[PDB]
């Protein structure tokens, strides 16, 4: 047995928004919007919005997020990987949006893979209060008690 | 390979159990309680087949006799007692348990449940004592003395001495000089108020009055939840509730109930008349364990009062903390389903539920926004006002009871107070089409409704967030002539105000107010915005006008003549759009600009140039 | 008479022990590690004074080797093992601490930090297991092996069919039916993680990868930072250091690594994170955690600071995860006050470092001067707000009394919902004129702290909101006088149309430009708090004043003597005035659709509307 | 004491927080700064209060102590006057705190003479020339003595410890009880006019209390009167009371028993400068085992609820 790394383990989360999925499909890609939430965001491109293949670190740089693929407010799909962690582990973080116009609701299902082992609950409780609280404490997108 | 066996180091384990554990110093009084209440229920039960071994000493009872003078704690029981070789064997052996001996000799289905099961609770008499002179007495030997230094080796001596007893366990405890504090009359009842407040014998205490010595009966309540519910009447609930809390009122209602098989276990849960802004206790074998278990209650749950008292559950070495066994959430799910089944039986009456509500109007509606599986059945508890209740409050399943045919949304308004709501002037178009509009006056009302968002399918939907209404064929082509008349009008106020409000659209749901303000029905509405901008420990805007009103007609006429960025339509713009968020809920920034206008009007309604 | 000897049930202690100590059963592993951690600080005392004792097995690890199939977690250690009668005498007797008399052997003074004290923490392992086979190799004897299943009664054989070992135990635990989750890789990372993270030596996981060679993870990636000096600690230790004690992203805003040496040893390392968590500081015995929820270890305005505190001298308990009768708490809770408050004054001798850190924190440090008695004045200096003079920054307590004139006696603050409302208030055009700074209170939490402070280096807080009175010259008052008393029917108008509305309507000349203001009288619920106490989810009498000097208050004035005092159109000014005042000084406004009908007429007014 | 500790391994604790009060009680008192011939003097006479931790502990065969009080006493003297005889004055000392590793720079002393005047302004340096360096060796010492007699009493001798690392370390008939007083000073922030009809108002009695029974027609309470409070549990009656300054009340609970009847004493000190008054409460006659449940209650019955009720101070 030699020195390296564990496995990977994945995560399932559905936090629900009280905002539409135009407007909250914005939020995670309009860089003047997404200091709002953050508070501290480096981006490396001119661009205004976020792109396809564009990496940008977020929470003073420790953070490093790259989005890969998404579609017209129905799919949101990041490369999300943390500063402490090796260099093979790369978690990949989906977002698929669930427009409610019954209810006026948006139930964001967050399909996480590529999560660390030891690293799972760290990942899931801060994605509540970095991602989940943090934008419906800023935007007034859902109520927090 | 040879076979050993476990040894133990007596010098060392003895001092495991004296200056190690029970974290607390107080736990040597209610072990040594424990202990007398343990031989009570021996010589008890074989008073039943030999009516002689109850002669000798026929009082049961347990009496504590502080002595000062000597410092010397003597604690004496009139139980069964322990022979010569009981002291040698169960009260010289550690971890030897005569008490668990005696229950696992018993017949089948016993009513006796005893404490002893552990076998190292005597020996934690020496927390607050250096050495102690135990005096036994038993029937079928005589009376001897067990003395003891806490060190590795005890004597035992016969007693020729000391005073002749009849039957049972003379204990005294002589107390180190740092330990004195258990001599005084406040720090005995202390812990037995706290740990062996419900024991099934009287405990008599010794207490000096001012030289005439007397005995009090520490234990002046006895246990209501080994009786059946039946039988209970009412003035013993109301004692039994102001033993186990503080409080001096009555309780307003109480559940006793017992849950059967394989986890039996009896709580008496108390709801009081006033909030207390933990509270269940939980009790084994007749001995307080702990309150602070917070999975016992729900958070939202935790003002009822009462007591737990199981059999099955696993304690450390302490008798003070439970361990992890899975099994407290399943207590948990039978409180909390015997306590909505308590709440509903209180629904049934309409004095009892009136006192209920409004003492307790934040925790019901905590339970909806924190809990999920039984929101549905809490919903049923939520009372309102409305405009067909302004008298009296009504509930969920009577709005629906009450909704025409051509209704599908509950409709519901939120404010800071009935005042405001019930002439806001979003009810004028509800009103008219006979709907029903609850008012939520609490700041707690709106975290709820945004967590049901469905009772018996109906959609609960928010009159101050923009909505739509149904409308004839007569009336949708003459709203949409008449909008498009009035589209310069929404234009004029739209730059005027510019990111004041997010678009400015003639609506018809007004009649009265010329104009009034919506959230957008996604953003936070102009009451929890308010709410969340004055919590110590912690949107858009439509502008919309009504196209009946006179004043919003005369601002229309000015717009065709060339009126629109005209010195006196820009004044009456901010004018009745900082006068609708007044109406709306919303809070005025910089109110002394607009108290600038209204002393400006004041000054041409007085003639003053 | 007869002097006996205290016993033992074996057959009894043994399940007194393991099953009724402690209230987890993934302490187990715990005791392991830390036994692992013992030994092999045994086998490097004696290779300082002996190399050869360390020649058979130089590396010092912590290996588990979890099986799956065989239902096996296995932990080797390369300590200094237990010979053929340490398995008997150590091992196999209960409350035996053969580590603990190791520690006794050698001289007061040494560099040794061993955690095994008790004895019976060995035990702890049937709790998951339900035999074991522990197999144990010293350099003074050969390899054995200790089979027992907890049935009071253990067996030791040499060793002949397993693989031979250069010095330590290994320790096979073959788990129950209902505890093999103590298997997988996620559960064995959870116990390490949380009471065995920072051991000195290093543990070694194997893990099983996918094709699925087997490989060894260090589970303890950080090193414990308070046994350094923290001269020699860089800043990116202690970020790194604050991602492992906590589970936050961040970086620390400010660390505060302190250690007290005399009658009480204890070392603390607390950090200051960027942002509020809305417990969180540990406490570790022998570099081993014992329990988080020490409610008299740090007070709850103030445990939003992160960080841990090395305390090795402790009275544990028999569970080791709790303290007896925590009396020298209060002696650590008084030293983390202590050293945080003046890590506080640290930060504030900074600019750019306090925006930061008071932006984030800023309800915590004034729920202290709400709560916290002995240690109000220290934290009332740290209270930082805006003022007329301070609009651009915010401006501490001790620099207002510095731009304070010499006339001035009290500390003029005022309060409501923003900063844009307290601004502009009415409130401020008596202050200004006299050339009296007032202070800006915009959080909820503001008026908290002031009712409990009430002076400041000799200057008495009070809020401009409520019944106030300036200081003037004689010849003012004599003026004023007359003014009031001939505005005395005026004021007696203004009182009978409001009714209980209002207590008295008196003429105050603390007023400049606007016509009518309300005010507190002086008890009670100012205007700020009272719209806060109901607008709480978990959860005073008005004074009419008007402005002698106002164009409309002359006016009204005017009405009076003609007869006025009952007209039509006088009660209705009079009622707007006072439904407008409650705007400008904080107030809820009643029934709100009456005023906005009183301001629909003056618009149809104004547009000639009959 | 008896202690069974082998090799002095475990921690043993002992409380001497009774024997510290009488070795104050000996040695704070006699000692004088001055002369009595002298223009100059003073002495303290008694302590006020010794409130705080004292314990002695071990963990290895050293005795550890980590004592902290709030010592306050009483100082009486005299000094200099223009016209006649020297005048006597009365004043107390306040420490901050007294720690084990406190030097002898760190003792803090909070100055509070009784009537302070423009002629008693020699008083402070008074007591800081001569009277403070006598209490500063005091306090040094009470480290030195205290691990000298309670140190032995544990970590016995090493005639019978066999282990060097910790040598290394070592240098009737049936009745009832008796009854009890507690005393407690909530803060108000409320003037004493309407603090006083409060207690006394009928219509405001209801108002923080919710239920009440008044057996009379008055307007308010009258001297010698009974009312029940809390559903008929609360029995209370008015039988002494000043205007705005004293209120008596005869509080008995509906549990207690006929021979128990407790007396509220409650006195007004409001001060104008901070706008605020404190209620202090005299309540004698509680039973032993029901002073801390009637204690607890006064907190959310009678203060939490009138600050609520009618908002006379804000709670958080
Ligand atoms: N007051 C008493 N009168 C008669 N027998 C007693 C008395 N106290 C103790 N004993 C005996 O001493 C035995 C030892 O009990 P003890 O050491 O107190 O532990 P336990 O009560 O059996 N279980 P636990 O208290 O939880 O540790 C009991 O089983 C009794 O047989
Ligand atoms: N991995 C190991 N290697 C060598 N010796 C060991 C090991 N594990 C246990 N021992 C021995 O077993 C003895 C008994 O220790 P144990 O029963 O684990 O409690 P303890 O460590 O002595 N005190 P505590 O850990 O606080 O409960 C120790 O004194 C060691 O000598
Ligand atoms: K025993
Ligand atoms: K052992
Ligand atoms: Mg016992
Ligand atoms: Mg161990």
């Amino acid at each position: 047995p030699q020195n390296g790394s564990g496995n990977s383990t994945s995560i399932y989360l559905e936090p629900t928004f009280n905002v539409p999925s135009s407007e909250l499909y914005e939020t995670f890609l309009d860089k003047q919007r997404i200091l709002a939430w953050t508070r501290s965001a480096q981006f490396f491109n001119s661009g205004p919005k976020l792109e396809t293949k564009e990496k940008f670190e977020l929470f003073g740089g420790n953070v490093i997020s790259e989005l890969v693929s998404c579609e017209k407010d129905k799919k949101l799909v990041f490369h999300w990987k943390l500063k402490d962690w090796s260099a093979p582990f790369n978690s990949t973080i989906e977002m698929t949006f669930h427009e409610s116009q019954e209810f006026h609701e948006t139930k964001l299902q967050v399909k996480w893979t590529g999560i660390p082992v030891g690293e799972e609950d760290r990942v899931r409780a801060n994605f509540e209060e970095y991602y989940v609280r943090s934008i419906k404490l800023t935007f007034g997108f859902g109520a927090v008690l | 390979g040879e076979t050993f066996e476990f040894q133990a180091e007596i010098t060392q384990l003895m001092s495991l159990i004296i200056n190690t554990v029970y974290s607390n110093k107080e736990i040597f009084l209610r072990e040594l309680i424990s202990n007398a209440s343990d031989a009570l229920d021996k010589i008890r039960y074989q008073a039943l087949s030999d009516p002689k071994q109850l002669e000798t000493e026929p009082d049961l009872f347990i009496r504590i006799t502080p002595k000062p003078e000597e410092k010397v704690l003597e604690i004496r029981d009139s139980g069964i007692g322990m022979t010569k070789a009981e002291l040698i064997n169960n009260l010289g052996t550690i971890a030897k348990s005569g008490t668990k001996a005696f229950m696992e000799a018993l017949s089948a289905g016993a009513d006796v449940s005893m404490i002893g099961q552990f076998g190292v609770g005597f020996y934690s008499l020496f927390l607050v004592a250096d050495r102690v002179q135990v005096i036994s007495k038993n029937n079928e030997d005589e009376q001897y003395i067990w003395e003891s230094n806490a060190g590795g080796s005890f004597t035992v001596t016969l007693d020729e001495v000391n005073e002749r007893i009849g039957r049972g366990t003379v204990l005294r405890l002589f107390l180190k000089d740092d330990q004195l504090e258990y001599l005084e009359e406040k720090r005995i009842k202390e812990v037995i108020k706290r740990h062996s407040e419900f024991v099934a014998y009287p405990i008599q205490l010794l207490v000096t009055k001012e030289e005439v010595q007397e005995l009090e009966e520490l234990n002046k309540t006895k246990p209501l939840w080994t009786r059946n519910p039946s039988d209970i009447t009412q003035e013993e609930y109301n004692a039994f509730y102001k033993s186990i809390s503080n409080d001096w009122e009555d309780p307003l209602y109480v559940k006793h109930f017992s849950v059967e098989g394989q986890l039996e276990f009896r709580a008496i849960l108390f709801i009081p008349k006033r909030a207390p802004f933990n509270n269940i206790k939980l009790y084994v074998r007749r001995v307080f364990i702990t309150d602070e278990a917070e999975d016992l209650i729900p958070e939202w749950l935790s003002f009822v009062k009462g007591v737990v008292d199981s059999e099955d559950l696993p304690l450390n070495l302490s008798r003070e903390m439970l361990q992890q066994n899975k099994i407290m959430k399943v207590i948990r799910k039978n409180i909390v389903k015997k306590l909505i089944e308590a709440f509903n039986e209180i629904a049934e009456d309409s004095e009892q539920f009136d006192k209920f509500y409004s003492a307790f109007a934040k925790n019901i509606k905590l339970g909806v926004h924190e809990d999920t599986q039984n929101r549905a059945a809490l919903a049923k508890l939520l009372r309102y006002n409305s405009t067909k209740s302004v008298d009296e409050l009504t509930s969920l399943t009577d709005y629906v009871t009450r909704m025409p045919e051509h209704q599908k949304n509950i409709y519901y308004i939120t404010g800071e107070s009935l005042k405001a709501v019930e002439k806001s002037p979003f009810l004028d178009a509800l009103k008219a089409k006979n709907f029903e509009v609850l008012f939520l006056t609490d700041p707690i009302d709106e975290y709820a409704f945004t967590q049901l968002k469905e009772f018996e399918g109906k959609t609960l939907v928010d009159i101050t967030k923009d909505f739509e209404l149904e409308e004839t064929d007569e009336e949708k082509a003459e709203r949409e002539k008449e909008i498009k008349e009035y589209e310069p009008l929404t234009k004029a106020l739209k730059d005027i105000l510019g990111d004041q409000v997010e678009k400015v659209v003639v609506s018809y749901k007004l009649l009265d107010a010329p104009a009034a303000i919506r959230t957008g029905q996604f953003g936070w509405s102009a009451n929890m915005e308010r709410i969340m901008k004055a919590q110590a420990l912690r949107s858009k805007k439509t502008f919309e006008i009504s196209p009946k009103s006179p004043i919003i007609k005369e601002l229309k006429k000015r717009v065709d003549e060339g009126g629109a960025q005209d010195k006196t339509v820009k004044d009456l713009t901010n004018l009745l759009f900082e006068t609708a968020l007044l109406t709306s809920g919303f809070s005025l920034e910089e109110p002394t600009s607009f108290a600038s206008r209204i002393n400006r009007l004041i000054s041409l309604g007085l003639n003053i140039d």
